[PDB]
């Protein structure tokens, strides 16, 4: 049955999946919990960092994309650093060559692009890493979901990584709430962090634990990181 | 995309055998009949039209082939196969011989020259051996009349004569009672035709056969007057009607 | 994708062997054996032939013993167009030395060389390696007259008598038991043709059977001269010896 | 023996290419989008699920423009449609800078077949996981194609893939059968959504969002602009309105 | 500046009765330097001989390329290259490189083992043949010995004879360039044998 | 070693079975053609079968116009069919740049027969499922069929047949050239040829035909055309007369 | 050098000189400018010596191929495509300026094509240094529907203008004639004009003449 | 312009009436003073209906038409019949990608069912532009004040042919790069006319 059909991204199982991609999804669901949400002003990305002993640091999991723009991953680090380098390029591209700031929508659209080749030849393998995007163009704020198949979402809210179903659910209730923060930066963390705190555990989110980013209208894309995270506990 | 086949397709198996080629060799042995034999003064190649249809046109496909003025092939396996290793052949004969030397290869260094595009198929990365067998018949100043059989393995070896294809243990057979060393070519000619005879199955006719001799010069066929020291190709494709004439004299 | 049909020709057997070059020495050892025997004054180049019939035209025929220059020559036991591959490249290689330094290649650089081709074969690029073992039999000005050997693996070693292909066990035996020293040509010659009677897997060892090559010094001139027996050559030298 | 469906291009004993049979079940296993050809242009439609409320309306288009004329939509894997895309753009462009004259949509619909068929040409790529509905309006008139996985493409009258395509398609014959004279693109418009709507049926589990585009050269002009606004309610309307 | 008058030299080939014959000087200079008085222009591969004047480091180089050739030629054939077929294999060795010629003008001459018939060629740097029935002459007195020739010239002379001619036809036009001279040597060249004689001629 | 029925090498046998399956896909349409040749004309003539009514019957056609003389009619899947064409009409373009002259319906299915061919010996390429019949009027060779196959294989023929029935359709033919004992259609018209054509495949297939059951191709010195389906009933019309 | 081709009413004819020169120095009295691309087509050449015969050699060579591949005799438009395209590429710097005539299934064909890859058809034309000559020859006495025997004479009348007004052309004249259903004639000096007179003494010298230092014997067989 | 090389100098002109279009040229090239060619043909097809006049190198010409002709034949059989602005547009690509190599004016007229008759002229640079007439080639510059003077739209194909006539002779008369004789070809719905007049005819008028 499966060894047959799953020994490369380039082979359709007979129901027609593509099993190498799905065990990349699979990464994904083990990585540790990340919620991306937004308002009208701001959209924020809060995420629970892990560690591998009490006597190692806690492994960064948002990262500045430019100045408008960034992202949260979960799963397999390198490749979030690989396709990160990549929209860091392409945003780069467009202030150079056209003056523009790279549209949330387009960075979607090149991320996704960049997933699909690696599901269609040989010898690859799919990026097993998931991305929460968050950013602030000439549309306003905007929050998108990357999955390693290719397709990217755009979204209110959302969550990724093991246990993220929880999160996902408080977003979806909350959302009414959430989508009118405008003006409000620590409220829309806040809700975050709410969200974050729904697919909770192992232990309570503490300063070592916790990493937030935002943008919006008069904010560059910002990480908060320990120290800084403290009034949101 | 790409080639990714890089890799040999013939290997040693654990006994020592080429498999792919023990294999090409197969296709060849289930092949119409062709054969070749060398008089004192010219060589014959021949082999039967099996017309796959009446309704095909069996002149529109020619199985003993031309590849220099004194030099003709002939085979017995797959014929698509032949047919490509026939259009290198004219050309090789060209880019690796008279556009160097202003003048046709010798009959061996031709065969050489297929030689090695067949054994470089039996080791390059990602294909398959040619599924041939063919006799080349050619003369040469320096060397005069000379026949060859290459396989699919890449080896030639001269012959007085021979045959290869589906009777060929037969025919092989009734060529050693026949030859010997003094046969004018029409006594080859006509060796070959009571050697085909038993081959061939059906109707046995100047159209449903195919035979060349590499003979006496054929200013004829040159198509121009003028220089003498080109006298004209050596190589002729007997007629429909020649063979028959030759048929009626059984 | 492609991974499927790819034998690996190059890796090694969990006993670290190659197995295609163990393969490839399988499939030699079925050749007609080629005996090479290095005497003071020459050496002895001989081989019998497969594959043959009262057809086939012996006069203009060389599947065994093949000119590499003036002075070096070698004997082949295996697939004869992996041979004709080699001794293509061999023959440019000897012209190359010889137009960058104007003296004739030394045998071993010769030897040398061929064998890393084959050790290329069997370390990288994924293609089956060439299944022919050579006997190459040569004169130079530092060693005189040399006789070496080369297989599928690429190893290569030199010898005063040797032979390859088929019985070589049976050859080998019997070459070390009548061979000595000082031996001249005329008795290597006799010797090496002596080996392949005994060892023939056909009825007798006749002419038609035979490819046969001594590289000597004629003392009445200087040039080492190679002589390539013609048929009625080995006819006539088949006989003085007794084979009849 | 087995296993003919483990590498693209392979033969199967009966003339099959297994892998392309399989990506064909990736499409099934899509949403239904449409095309439904008029009096003078094209209507595309699609299904869009919308998997939570989290999703922001109306901002997930799926309907994508070629040059300026043509309407693309599919069903299957959207990444592979995506790709396919990108390459009718770029083959689009090529035709445009050579030849001045936008690509005609039956050029068009070759190169896009051309490109799908290369995928089942070797075993190192894998077929597109998707079938494609598009078309627009060139010299000639408009234009609708549909081309699947094997590279397969011929125009239609209206078309239908995805998982509610015998509801789609056994409303698109009803549509073909009463009016032989054509269809006004504002009449398709709205029984676009029909189909789209009533071929919904197919996947009652999920609320949707509709997709609708034209491309004619009465109301667009003969360049393709997606339905929004008035058009669009007006449309979704008369949907929820011939359902009981 | 000018690579085909750098070093010096002349070659001329004549036919006879049943033979040929090439000759050449041996100075090998430095623009006015004489440098060497033994530098023979006459290579031959077998019963082919081939004379070149020109540059001399492409003298030599080409004189390596065709016992190359001729080398791999009999291994290949086993037999040896006739005077025909090596014009042919010269004149396409020299085109190969059009754009970016060697800088000499080779001279073949020989006769055909198998007809007998007396034969030798001249080629341009790029490789044009011209197969005279008379006399080839190449070098940088190569308007001295077309004079020489045209006048000294007669056909069908005997081997004895030939020399004389061919030597005279040399000698003198030599005298006549700066550039040539300080010896030469003369083949006389006969289907069975083939002789070589040095000239004693001025030392200026 | 068993992987020998996927790619292009040799059986036990010295069979090469991926040919041999390309060989069954060329039938997978359930569509049959034929061609024979006038007296300066060739005519081919392929069934049309349309079933899904949402199709546009415009565009399903298997003949294609490869140069101003040479049609091309294929027996295969369509998206083989329409790789072959491309290339044909690729090559044919491109003969004639380089040489000067059109190139010839022979020499064209010879090139795609070499083509072919290479895709039998080389593992990464897959044959193409489809049967090429290339029709023209030739300048040297006068009306002309040659026709090739996944093997590589190609030769010209009197007339041939191709698709699932093709053996019904060659036996009658060749019962019609046994009988008048000439290797063409004795008519001066091509409309005469394109009514035997049709006559003889009814005659075979003991079918009936409408317009838009058939398919016709005809080529006639310096051009090759396809008929309309208002051409093809004038051609029924006539044929109506005789049965 | 001077090349003409003339055409004729079931036929054409090109002829040319024979001298090949090398600045104002003759390095061949009787070099050949007639080349043979096929059987039936011939080209008449005029320019750089070693290019005119490569080029129409490497293309004869190509044709060969080309009708060994396509089973039909060569055409004269496939020579004149290929011959141009190389000679093109080359931006002029094959120095090869050719008459090319000669008959084949389609009929009976002349053209020209200078080095940079032009190429014209006519019914008679010219090249070479002694071009002009040559031209005003067949200028004033060209006519249309001539015969093969008037043809042969207009077009060696017109090499002749060459052979004697030009100093870049002397010698002989060849020409070689394709006629419709024959084979080529190639006729090698068909005029030869310019015989030296004989001698007016012998310089054959008496031997012993020459000073000889060493003699030694040249060992040519291994 | 590469020293030596064949020239076409030229007088040629295209020009658009209610029937179509008719295309004109001299039949003169050059080396110099030296008339090669008395008797050229710079009307060249690419395509049945869709012709183009020379000037300039001879060999550039050639060789662009050559590949015009092939890119057309191609197109042909893939599209359809091609218009001639897509004509003019490979035309166009081909001169102006490789300005800095060749010396080639073409003008490119074409007869269409939906467009009637088109002239597109491009010179040297590369650039196009699509004009009711154009003339173009060495003897052009003498013809710019009778052209414009002269031409009127809608004319008929009697008055066409005089038009160009008229105006050819006047350039063949002032520039020695022009001369032998006027050649002209005429595309309509009708087909396409081959029309020649020779000296004695233009040359008093
Ligand atoms: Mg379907
Ligand atoms: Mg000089
Ligand atoms: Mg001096
Ligand atoms: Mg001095
Ligand atoms: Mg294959
Ligand atoms: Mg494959
Ligand atoms: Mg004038």
């Amino acid at each position: 049955f499966r060894n047959n059909y799953d020994g490369d991204t380039v082979t359709f199982s007979p129901t027609g999946r593509l099993f190498q991609v799905e065990y990349a999804l699979e990464a994904i669901k083990q990585g540790s919990v990340t919620v991306g949400l937004r308002s009208n002003t701001h959209a924020v990305l809060v995420a629970l960092k892990r560690n591998a002993d009490e006597l190692s640091s806690y492994q960064k999991k948002i990262i500045k994309c430019d100045e408008h723009m960034g992202l949260s991953l979960a799963g397999l680090a390198p490749d979030a650093r690989v396709l990160s380098n990549y929209l860091r390029q392409q945003c780069n591209y467009s202030s150079l060559v056209f003056n523009r700031k790279l549209a949330v929508e387009r960075a979607g659209h090149l991320l996704c692009d960049k997933a699909q080749k690696n599901t269609q030849s040989y010898g690859g393998r799919p990026y097993g890493v998931g991305l929460l995007i968050i950013g602030y163009d000439k549309s306003g704020a905007h929050l998108l979901e990357f999955q390693p198949s290719g397709n990217v979402t755009e979204l209110y809210g959302t969550a990724i990584g093991a246990r993220s179903q929880g999160a996902k659910t408080y977003l979806e209730r909350t959302l009414d709430t959430f989508i009118k923060i405008d003006g409000n930066p620590d409220e829309l963390i806040k809700a975050g962090v709410e969200a974050i705190s729904q697919s909770l555990r192992d232990e309570s989110l503490t300063v070592d634990n916790l990493s937030i980013a935002i943008v919006g209208k008069d904010t560059p894309f910002t990480i908060y990181d320990g120290e800084a995270v403290a009034k949101y506990i | 995309m790409t080639d990714r086949y890089s890799f040999s397709l013939t290997t040693f198996s654990p006994s020592g055998k080429l498999g792919q080629i023990d294999y090409a060799l197969t296709a060849v042995k289930q092949g119409v009949t062709s054969l070749g034999i060398k008089a004192t003064n010219g060589v014959v190649i021949a082999t039967e039209k099996k017309s796959s249809s009446p309704l095909a046109m069996s002149e529109t496909l020619s199985k003993v082939s031309l590849l220099t003025p004194d030099i003709g092939a002939v085979y017995s396996g797959m014929g698509p196969d032949y047919r490509v290793l026939v259009d290198k052949s004219r050309k090789v004969a060209h880019t690796s011989y008279k556009r160097i030397y202003g003048e046709y290869p010798p009959t061996k260094l031709l065969v050489s020259e297929v030689a090695k595009i067949m054994q470089e198929a039996t080791q390059s990365g990602g294909v398959r051996p040619f599924g041939v067998s063919l006799l080349i018949a050619g003369h040469d100043e320096f060397n005069g009349f000379s026949l060859y059989q290459v396989d699919p393995s890449g080896s030639y070896f001269p012959w007085k004569a021979t045959a290869i294809g589906k009777g060929s243990v037969a025919a092989k057979t009734f060529l050693e009672k026949r030859w010997n060393d003094e046969l004018e070519l029409e006594d080859a000619i006509h060796i070959a035709l009571l050697t085909l005879k038993e081959s061939v199955e059906g109707e046995f006719n100047g159209d449903t056969i195919e035979l060349a001799i590499i003979g006496d010069e054929n200013p004829d066929l040159l198509g121009y007057t003028g220089i003498p020291t080109d006298k004209g190709p050596r190589f002729r494709k007997l007629t429909s009607q020649e063979i028959n004439d030759r048929l009626e004299a059984l | 994708g492609s991974r499927r049909y790819d034998s690996r020709t190059t890796i090694f057997s969990p006993e670290g062997r190659l197995y295609q070059v163990e393969y490839a020495l399988e499939s030699i050892s079925h050749a007609g054996t080629a005996i090479g025997i290095m005497a003071s004054d020459g050496i002895v180049l001989a081989a019998e032939r497969k594959v043959t019939s009262t057809l086939l035209e012996q006069d203009t025929s060389t599947e065994k013993l093949y000119k590499l220059n003036d002075k070096i020559a070698v004997a082949v036991a295996g697939l004869t167009a992996d041979a004709e591959i080699l001794i293509n490249t061999a023959r440019i290689h000897a012209q190359n030395y010889l137009k960058t330094y104007n003296e004739d290649i030394p045998v071993e650089i010769l030897v040398r060389r061929l064998s890393d081709i084959k050790q290329g074969y069997t370390q990288h690029g994924g293609l089956r390696p060439f299944g022919v073992s050579f006997i190459y039999a040569g004169y130079d000005d530092r060693y005189g007259y040399q006789l070496y050997t080369s297989n599928p693996s690429g190893n290569y070693t030199g010898w005063k008598a040797i032979s390859v292909g088929a019985n070589t066990s049976a050859a080998q035996t019997l070459l070390q038991m009548d061979y000595k020293d000082d031996m001249k040509v005329d008795d290597a010659i006799e010797l090496a043709l002596k080996t392949l009677s005994k060892t023939t897997d056909s009825s007798a060892l006749t002419y038609d059977r035979l490819e046969f090559a001594t590289i000597r010094k004629g003392a009445n001139d200087g040039e080492v001269y190679q002589k390539i027996f013609k048929p009625q050559e080995i006819k006539d030298i088949l006989v003085k010896t007794g084979i009849t | 023996g087995t296993g003919y469906d483990l590498s693209n291009s392979v033969f199967s004993p009966d003339g099959r290419n297994f892998q392309v049979e399989y990506a064909v079940k990736a499409v099934e296993n899509g949403t239904t989008s449409i095309g439904i050809k008029c009096n003078d242009g094209v209507v595309f439609a699609v299904e869009k699920l919308i998997t939570s409320k989290l999703l922001v309306p109306q901002k997930n288009v799926k309907i994508q423009v070629v040059d300026r004329h043509i309407g693309c939509v599919y069903s299957g894997l959207i990444p592979d449609g995506r790709h396919l895309v990108n390459r009718g753009r770029e083959e689009a462009a090529s035709f445009k800078k050579l030849y001045k004259t936008p690509i005609p949509i039956p050029a068009f619909a070759d190169r896009l077949g051309q490109y799908v068929q290369a995928h089942t040409l070797y075993n190192s790529v894998r077929p597109f996981g998707v079938s494609t509905i598009f078309g627009g309006v060139d010299k000639n008139g408009a234009h609708l194609y549909m081309l699947e996985p094997s590279g397969s493409y011929w125009g239609y009258k209206g078309a239908a893939t995805g998982k509610g395509r015998q509801s789609a398609k056994a409303e698109l014959e009803k549509l073909v059968d009463h009016h032989p004279e054509g269809l006004s693109a504002r009449e398709a418009v709205k029984q676009a959504a029909k189909i789209i709507y009533l071929a919904h049926e197919d996947n009652k589990e999920k609320d949707f969002e509709l997709e609708i585009s034209w491309c004619s050269l009465s109301e667009t002009n003969g360049l393709h602009k997606f339905v929004k606004g008035d058009l669009l309610q007006e449309a979704i309307d008369f949907a929820q309105k011939e359902i009981n | 500046s000018d690579p085909s008058s750098i070093n010096g030299g002349i070659v001329v080939a004549m036919t006879g009765k049943d033979c040929v014959a090439i000759a050449c000087d041996l100075r090998l200079g430095s623009q006015s330097l004489g440098v060497s008085n033994k530098f023979e222009k006459i290579f031959h591969y077998g019963h082919v001989f081939l004379g070149i004047t020109g540059l001399a480091t492409d003298v030599t180089t080409l004189n390596e390329m065709f016992r190359y050739k001729t080398n791999l030629y009999k291994l290949k054939e086993e037999r040896a290259i006739e005077p025909e077929t090596f014009t042919q294999l010269v004149s396409s060795s020299l085109y190969e490189r059009r754009f970016g010629p060697y800088f000499v003008g080779p001279v073949v001459a020989g006769i055909n083992s198998k007809s007998g018939k007396p034969f030798i060629a001249g080629f341009d740097l790029i490789g044009c043949i011209d197969e005279a029935k008379d006399f080839i002459v190449s070098g940088t007195a190569s308007d001295q010995l077309f004079g020489m020739c045209e006048s000294l010239y007669e056909p069908n002379l005997e081997p004895e004879d030939l020399f004389e001619t061919i030597s005279q036809a040399l000698l003198n036009a030599a005298d006549r360039d700066a550039l040539s001279g300080w010896g030469a040597v003369v083949y006389i060249i006969k289907k069975d044998e083939v002789v070589k004689r040095y000239l004693k001629m001025r030392q200026d | 070693a068993g992987y020998d029925r996927h790619i292009t090498i040799f059986s036990p046998e010295g069979r090469l079975y991926q040919v041999e399956y390309a060989f069954k896909a060329t039938n997978q349409t359930n569509i049959n053609s034929l061609a024979v040749r006038g007296k300066d004309c060739t005519v081919v003539i392929s069934q049309k079968k349309v079933p899904d009514k949402l199709l546009d019957p415009t565009t399903v056609s298997y003949i294609f116009c490869i140069s101003r003389t040479i049609g091309m009619v294929v027996n295969g899947p369509i998206p083989d069919a329409r790789n072959a064409a491309l290339r044909a009409k690729a090559e044919a373009a491109e003969f004639r740049y380089k040489y000067g002259y059109d190139m010839p319906c022979d020499v064209l299915a010879k090139r795609m027969a070499n083509l072919s061919q290479i895709y039998t010996q080389r593992a990464y390429m897959r044959p193409l499922g489809v049967i090429l019949t290339f029709v023209s009027v030739d300048e040297e060779l006068g009306p002309s069929i040659y026709k090739t196959d996944p093997a590589g294989y190609y030769v010209g023929y009197k007339a041939t047949a191709t698709g699932p029935k093709q053996q019904e359709i060659t036996t009658n033919l060749e019962n019609h050239f046994k009988k008048s004992k000439i290797d063409h259609i004795n008519e001066e018209s091509w409309e005469k040829v394109v009514e035997f054509a049709i006559t003889h495949m009814i005659d075979a297939l003991g079918t009936e035909f409408s317009k838009n059951d058939l398919e016709v191709g005809v080529a006639t010195k310096d051009k090759f055309f396809t008929l309309s389906a208002e051409n093809i009933e004038e051609r029924l019309v006539a044929i109506a007369e005789q049965d | 050098t001077t090349i003409v081709g003339v055409k004729f009413n079931n036929g054409v004819v090109i002829a040319a000189d024979t001298r090949s020169t090398q600045g104002p120095i003759v390095a061949d009295k009787n070099c050949a400018k007639l080349h043979r691309i096929s059987p039936k087509i011939w080209c008449a050449g005029a320019g750089t010596a070693a290019d005119t015969e490569a080029v129409t050699q490497l293309i004869g060579s190509n044709i060969e191929l080309h009708s060994l591949y396509t089973s039909r005799e060569p055409r004269v438009v496939s020579a004149l495509q290929m011959l141009k395209q190389h000679l093109f590429k080359y931006q002029g710097h094959i120095g090869a300026y050719l008459i090319v005539a000669g008959v084949d299934p389609t009929g009976s064909h002349l053209f020209s094509i200078h080095a940079h890859g032009s190429t014209d058809v006519g019914y008679y034309l010219s090249l070479g240094s002694g071009s002009l000559a040559a031209m005003a020859v067949l200028e004033s006495h060209w006519k249309q529907d001539l015969t093969k025997e008037e043809a042969i004479k207009l077009a060696s009348d017109a090499i002749q203008a060459g052979i004697w007004n030009d100093l870049g052309s002397g010698s002989n004249v060849d020409v070689c004639v394709m006629e419709i259903g024959k084979d080529a004639e190639y006729l090698r000096n068909y005029l030869t004009p310019n015989v030296r007179e004989e001698k007016q003494k012998s310089y054959k010298f008496p031997r012993g003449t020459t000073a000889v230092l060493k003699e030694s014997i040249v060992n040519i067989c291994d | 312009l590469k020293k030596g090389e064949v020239s076409l100098g030229a007088s040629i002109m295209a020009v658009t009436f209610k029937d179509g279009v008719i295309l004109g040229a001299d039949s003169r090239t050059t080396t110099g003073a030296y008339i090669a060619n008395r008797v050229t043909d710079k009307l060249t097809r690419v395509h049945d209906k869709i012709w183009c006049c020379r000037s300039g190198s001879a060999a550039d010409t050639q060789a662009i038409a050559d590949i015009v002709q092939y890119h057309l034949e191609l197109y042909t059989s893939q599209y359809g019949t091609p218009s001639t602005e897509t004509a003019a547009s490979v035309f166009k690509e081909l001169c102006y990608e490789n300005k800095d190599n060749l010396t080639a004016g073409i003008i490119v007229a074409g007869y269409d069912d939906k467009n009637k008759g088109e002239v597109y002229t491009i010179p040297l640079g590369g650039s196009v532009h699509k004009l009711p007439y154009a003339i173009a080639g060495s003897g052009s510059t003498f013809i710019y004040g009778y052209c414009d003077k002269n031409f009127r739209e809608n004319m008929s194909k009697e008055e066409t042919v005089d038009f160009i006539k008229h105006s050819l002779s006047q350039a063949i008369k002032w520039d020695g790069s022009s001369g032998g004789v006027i050649r002209m070809v005429v595309l309509t719905a009708a087909g396409v006319e081959r029309l020649i007049f020779y000296p004695d005819e233009y040359e008093q008028l």
